[PDB]
């Protein structure tokens, strides 16, 4: 929200979101992205906001990684970064896989 | 395509569930 969420625990680099390059940035309570040539993180959710994610398997010319929300919404984030993208995109699953049933709570 | 069109974004693996 707004007090252990403004410390980054993943840093993620080139991350395109939404037909737009970046860096995302993983917080205690929340996931943030910031676009390339930007100061600021447009990107941001609570992991209380987040049901589900997505994680785009090999196969595909990118890897990527999705925000599955409750509100009927959902979040894409490409990773086109070549260097670690496979790895970083199981390390943002692997910390909102952490970190969202933590804050988050079933529909059902 | 609609709605989602960063570019491709189909085979996308779910893990958290229905949550």
């Amino acid at each position: 929200m707004a007090t252990s969420s403004e410390e980054v625990l993943l840093i993620v680099k080139k991350v395109r979101q939404k037909k737009q390059d970046g860096a995302l940035y993983l917080m205690a309570e929340r996931i943030a992205w910031a676009p390339e040539g930007k100061d600021r993180f447009t990107i941001s959710h609570m992991y209380a906001d987040i049901k589900c994610q997505k994680i785009s398997p090999e196969g595909k010319a990118k890897i990527q990684l999705q925000l599955v929300l409750h509100a009927g919404d959902t979040t894409n984030f490409h990773f086109s970064n070549e260097s670690t993208a496979v790895k970083e995109r199981d390390a943002v699953k692997d910390l909102l896989q952490q970190l969202l049933p933590k804050f988050k709570r079933k529909a059902n | 395509y609609v709605g989602e069109d960063d570019e491709e974004d189909d085979d996308f693996n779910e893990n958290d569930e229905d949550d």
